[PDB]
């Protein structure tokens, strides 16, 4: 929501159980259509922000005391990095959160 | 120097540009026609308009700067991965050549026209206008701040540019816009330097068809822009401290500012020699590289790659491009006043020299080493190549021999006698001679070090001949004694050639110095 | 060819009033857009403006 | 659908007539040099 | 009863059989090549028709890059004989190494009866053009009889006109310009017209793309005043335009691209010749069922008329 | 586009393209029917 | 490296470290990671033990203290009701073995590894720990990998 984009981690379930796949909806860039995450088509900063947020989402459910991220605050366009820092601030606003 | 830097008769300097040249009626009409054709996506007739009057007339048809940017973007639409799009745009290939190839050829031909001002071949106004257009394109191609990983301003009010309403040519974003992103200029440089030596067909095609020629053109244009900036944009007389500040704003300073990283010396040394034969020291982190324009790393089904380049060809071209990058770096550095150092780029000549010497002396393949040190024009690369040669020689002597003899050969290029005396001192010290502490098992690495040493000394000797000629090789007994000491080192190496550790003969540089200035082995065969 | 001739003649026609403009034919919008730059501004506004 | 085939044949015959008409035309300008 | 797919099946099949390439060759490439029927993009003059001898050429290359003199190769002293005669003693052997077969080496001409000026690309790998030109310059040998120089000149002319060589050619024709400056320009044009047909304006346009400064000279060989009787060069150009217009050889008529820009037919709006050409083009042009060359000529003539 | 006589050209072109597409679909249908008739008449030839 | 005596305090909510790469901050983070039953080759990166050791000094020491809860077994000297777990990792040139310390008591790496396992924290798994190679691996990520995780 802070990025001003709509996205959901959907689990598409065809008739075959092994054919079930994961879809990620992308809206951070209007030009980029809704597609699976990939480095070549999308920009580096938006992809990094998306994958960092996906990591953050799978933290409260996990019982790990904390999560470690390296080479993350290195600049992503100074805009996507700013919004991911804002997301990190918002997550840190909640109490009993993992230390990064 | 030349007229390209000191011809400002027709300029009308403005706040944004000092090279600005007003348009005349014929050139205004040509600009309008070219932009009108480019609006209709009729790039074929744009190229035909430029080519049909190239070399057939005294007067010159000047390419507008925005058309130059369009050609830069067109040069990225290589056939091997954009064949369907190019065929769709031009179903009747009347020129029997790709749009990318024609645009690139026009860019290189006009760069060649610009690099020398033939006032007799072309009138001065057209040449100055062409320089202004190229400089405007370069100023529009200013790199963004380096990232680890404003829209369009038209100076001419007489016509509406084609780039005002668009940002893509044939599905490829404009080259300036793509490179005016935080981590794309360094990405492009690393991509082309890595793929210059790839054996993968798509990567090598991406480097060989798109990015090495474009990088050549961009480096040449930035060098010309740097010369013009130093000639005019600075305030001539200066307190030697404001000049450093102005140099920090120079086009090459901004060019290399996107390459500062954390430590410029070592990271730059790795960047220039990326994917070379040298062993990576201190486990440096791998540099991520990605294709610049979507599927550069794929080959479309319709295109069939039917060209093969020998490894020597690829290595030669890659090392020449690397030399051009290093030469631009040194061209920026050598203007820095002594004592002072640049503010924005944290770059020092000694640091870069030492880093390049460390990377060169770590080469395990002699072919790339020689390709780096073999240049077709000695005068062009004269201002940094001897420094790299002497530095690599010093480092090789340091690692091979515990006693590092200080080398003063660069300033000894002024006096041949001093150079020959220093060569005699090094060879008598046995540092240049083949070293006895090296074991039989490690004979191959010692041979590699010696042959690199010989290459460095040969480079310095060619530069000495370039600066003094052949006048007192025998007239001065010092040069004769230098030749006899070369023969002494010949005998020293021949000692182990007869020791028969390996059948391969060790590197002996007596025949080469004989061919250059040894007077064909002195009097061994002459008399 | 026709659009090129029309664009060039429109550019040459606007010079009478000391203007500088161009025609743009778009198939995505199926429309002809006229852009004109007069003496006062520095950006080619839409002709409707 | 036989009507589609009939329309195709009619369009093909129209193209044939048009190409014959094109083939019939010749050059009408003689290029008098004059001035 | 139904055994073939249009006429592509035989053409695609027999392009596939003579393909000289060891790879995939997807059927989409064969389909797009064999279904042109409008333009001759894929049919061109191919001097090199066999795979290059890659190993021997690389041996020549490592011998060339590093050698004793390490200096610019002079036109005299045999052009580093010591290894070039051990590898390829004669220029014909060098051409065989390049990929030219012996039959074409013996007769350096474009056989228009065998349609050698319109052949499908054989997809044969070629060795890089600059090194090939260097190896050919190693066989120049100014100090010899006229026959050897003539053979070298005609071989060079055939090589530069090759479609693969022209496409893989570098932006600057430094070596090509050196070879051209070795010979007299009129001699070069005479040999070129010995090689190609005089009405093959497609290769004329290709040559003027390689060497634009030859344009006027080439015209002085095609519409020569003395050979044109009392008629001027412009009158001969008009007559040739008339004959191509009446014969409906619209492709050869288009390759107009050769004439324009010279002293005889210049760019500009007030020229009479361009107006006559456009008047005839608008006469034939129907825009409904035409050859594409007519519309291409209309556009090109309009553009050249606008160029001042 | 109407005054320059470019609209009629596009109209004719799109009509011809639609006719071509419909004729191609009917051509595929005709191929299917022709193969069915081939099989039926081959059965008739076995009877013969 | 360049830090022979240093102390660090980490915020309960979230932590921020500011400093250029190669200045020891990444070295300090890697040392903290290796302290809790971590090895350089188990974090998806090159193994350089000598880099941690101060040039000249025999032993390099990292100490990390964590809250303790009565839900983890195989602990030395520390009671279940105790709230302190002290884990120390030392690297020395002369000795080549995996010896850790739990509340200043020498143990094999197996004990600290099973403690790390019983704290629901994993080093090999890319979700809990993210490195440059792991960042690159996430950059080009397929839906099958999402299903697998």
């Amino acid at each position: 929501n802070n990025v001003g984009s709509a996205g959901a981690v959907r689990l598409e379930k065809p008739k075959d159980y092994a054919e079930w796949k994961i879809e990620i909806m992308v809206k951070f860039r209007d030009n980029a259509p809704l597609k699976k995450l990939d480095s070549h088509t999308q920009s580096g900063g938006e992809r990094a922000v998306s994958t960092v947020l996906y990591m953050i989402a799978l933290q409260e459910f996990t019982s790990a005391p904390f999560r470690v991220v390296d080479e993350i605050n290195q600049g992503m366009d100074s805009r996507n990095e700013r919004i991911v820092h804002k997301a990190m601030v918002e997550n840190a606003c909640a109490e009993n959160t993992s230390q990064y | 120097d030349g007229a390209l830097i000191n011809s400002v008769l027709y300029v009308s300097p403005r706040n944004g540009a000092h090279y600005f040249v007003e348009l005349t009626e014929k050139h205004l009409l040509a600009f309008e026609m070219l932009n009108s054709m480019c609006l209709l996506e009729n790039y074929d007739h744009v190229l035909l308009f430029l080519e049909c009057q190239f070399g057939k007339s005294h007067n010159l048809a000047v390419i507008p700067f925005d058309i130059i940017l369009v050609l830069f973007t067109l040069s990225t639409l290589s056939e091997y991965y954009k064949e369907p799009i190019l065929r769709a745009n031009d179903p009747y290939n009347t020129s029997r050549e790709t749009l990318s190839r024609r645009a690139l050829k026009l860019l290189q031909k006009y760069l060649a026209i610009l690099k020398e001002f033939d006032s007799e071949q072309y009138n001065l106004y057209d040449l100055e206008l062409l320089r202004c257009q190229f400089f405007l394109a370069i100023d529009t191609l200013t790199p963004k701040k380096q990232k680890w990983g404003k829209t369009f301003k038209n100076p001419y009010r007489s016509y509406i540019s084609c780039l005002e309403q668009r940002n893509t040519i044939l599905g490829n974003r404009l080259l300036n816009l793509k490179l005016n992103e935080p981590g794309e200029f360094i990405n492009m440089i690393l991509w082309t330097l890595s793929n210059s030596l790839q054996e993968s067909t798509p990567l090598f095609l991406s480097s060989h068809e798109i990015w090495m020629p474009l990088l050549e053109i961009l480096i040449d244009l930035f060098s010309c822009r740097q010369d013009y900036f130093i000639q005019h944009e600075v305030a001539q007389n200066v307190s030697k401290s404001l000049f450093v500040q102005r140099l920090s704003e120079s086009p090459l300073a901004v060019f290399f500012e996107s390459l500062n990283t954390r430590n410029f010396a070592n990271r730059f040394s790795e960047y220039v020699f990326l994917n070379c034969d040298y062993k990576l020291p201190s486990d440096n982190y791998a540099t991520p590289v990605h294709p610049v324009y979507n599927g550069e790393n794929t080959i479309v089904d319709t295109y069939i790659p039917t060209i093969k380049c020998s490894p020597l060809y690829k290595s030669q071209k890659s090392l020449a491009l690397r030399r051009k990058l290093i030469g631009s770096c040194f061209k920026l550095l050598l203007r820095v006043p002594d004592g002072h150092r640049l503010i924005t780029p944290r770059i020092v000549a000694d640091d870069v020299i030492q880093g390049i010497s460390r990377t060169l002396a770590s080469f395990n393949d002699i072919l790339q080493f020689k390709k780096f040190f073999m240049t077709e024009n000695l005068s062009q690369e004269s201002y940094f190549i001897p420094l790299l040669a002497e530095g690599t020689l010093s480092e090789i002597l340091k690692d091979t021999q515990e006693c590092v003899v200080i080398l003063t050969l660069v300033e000894n290029l002024s006096d041949g006698v001093s150079f020959c005396n220093e060569v005699i001192g090094l060879v008598k010290s046995k540092c240049f001679a083949f070293t006895e502490q090296c074991s039989q098992a490690s004979y191959e690495e010692a041979v590699l070090n010696i042959e690199k040493c010989d290459v460095c000394l040969l480079v310095l000797l060619r530069y000495l001949l370039h600066l003094i000629g052949t006048e007192a090789i025998l007239d001065a007994k010092e040069q004769l004694e230098m030749l006899h000491a070369i023969e002494k080192n010949d005998s020293g190496r021949r000692q182990w050639a007869k020791a028969l550790n390996l059948g391969n003969d060790p590197p002996l540089l007596y025949p080469i110095v004989s061919q250059m200035f040894g007077v064909h082995d002195k009097s061994v065969i002459i008399e | 060819g026709t659009c090129f001739d029309a664009d060039m003649d429109f550019r040459a026609s606007l010079k009478v009033r000391k203007f500088s403009g161009n025609l743009s034919f778009i198939k995505d919008t199926k429309s002809l857009e006229i852009y004109i730059l007069t003496t006062n501004d520095e950006k080619a506004r839409n002709v409707d403006t | 659908i036989e009507q589609v085939d009939d329309e195709l044949l009619s369009l093909t015959a129209q193209q044939e007539n048009e190409e014959q008409q094109q083939q019939r035309k010749r050059r009408r300008h003689q290029f008098a040099p004059m001035t | 009863k139904s055994i073939v797919i249009t006429s592509n099946t035989v053409a695609k099949s027999e392009l596939q059989k003579s393909i000289k390439f060891s790879g995939s060759i997807p059927e989409i490439y064969l389909d797009v090549v064999t279904k042109e029927t409008i333009s001759d993009k894929y049919k061109d003059w191919h001097f090199i028709s066999k795979n290059c001898h890659y190993e021997q050429l690389m041996d020549l290359e490592m011998k060339d890059t590093a050698y004793s003199f390490l200096f610019g190769s002079s036109r005299s002293q045999g052009k580093v004989p010591e290894f070039v005669h051990l590898k390829c003693p004669s220029i014909t052997n060098l051409l065989v190494l390049f990929g030219v077969n012996q039959e074409k080496c013996n007769s350096l001409k474009i056989n228009y009866e065998k349609k050698e000026n319109s052949r499908y690309d054989n997809l044969c790998t070629i060795f890089p053009v600059n090194k090939m030109l260097k190896f050919l310059m190693y066989f120049y040998s100014d100090d010899d009889n006229d026959d050897v120089r003539e053979f070298f000149l005609k071989a060079f002319i055939c090589l530069i006109l090759d479609r693969k060589v022209f496409n893989a050619m570098e932006s600057d024709h430094r070596l090509c310009f050196k070879v051209l400056e070795l010979f007299n320009e009129a001699h070069f044009i005479n040999s070129y017209f010995e090689i190609v047909d005089k009405n093959d304006f497609f290769l004329h346009y290709r040559l003027l793309q390689i060497f634009p400064h030859l344009q006027s000279a080439l015209l002085r060989r095609r519409f020569s005043e003395k050979q044109g009787r009392t008629e001027t060069i412009q009158q001969n150009i008009i007559k040739e335009f008339n004959e191509f217009f009446d014969c409906k050889n619209y492709k050869n008529l288009l390759y107009i691209l050769t004439m324009y820009g010279s002293k005889f037919i210049p760019f500009g709006p007030k020229c009479q010749v361009t107006e006559y050409f456009k008047d005839c083009i608008l006469d034939i042009s129907n825009e409904t069922t035409n050859d594409v060359e007519i519309s291409i000529l209309k556009g090109i003539l309009n553009l050249f008329s606008k160029i001042r | 586009m109407k005054g320059t006589l470019l609209q009629e050209i596009t109209e004719n072109l799109l009509y011809a393209s639609a006719i071509h597409d419909s004729a191609q679909e009917n051509m595929a249908l005709h191929l299917e029917n022709l193969k069915s008739l081939k099989a039926e008449y081959e059965d008739a030839k076995k009877l013969l | 490296v360049t830090y022979t005596l240093t102390e660090f305090n980490l915020s309960p909510s979230l932590n921020m470290i500011i400093g250029p790469n190669g200045s020891g901050k990444s070295t300090f983070v890697c040392a903290v990671c290796l302290g809790l039953a971590g090895k350089p080759e188990y974090i998806g990166r090159s193994k350089k033990v000598e880099d941690f050791i101060k040039n000249g000094q025999d032993v390099s020491k990292i100490e990390i203290t964590l809250k303790n809860s009565p839900n983890v077994t195989d602990i030395e000297y520390i009671d279940a009701r105790d709230e302190t777990i002290k884990i120390t990792r030392i690297i020395t040139r002369s000795k080549r073995r995996s010896d850790y310390l739990i509340n200043d008591y020498q143990v094999s790496e197996s004990v600290v590894k099973t403690l790390v396992a019983q704290l629901n924290i994993q080093l090999d798994n890319l979700c809990q720990f993210l490195s440059q190679e792991r960042v690159e691996e996430f950059a080009r990520l397929k839906s099958v990998k999402l299903l697998v995780e």
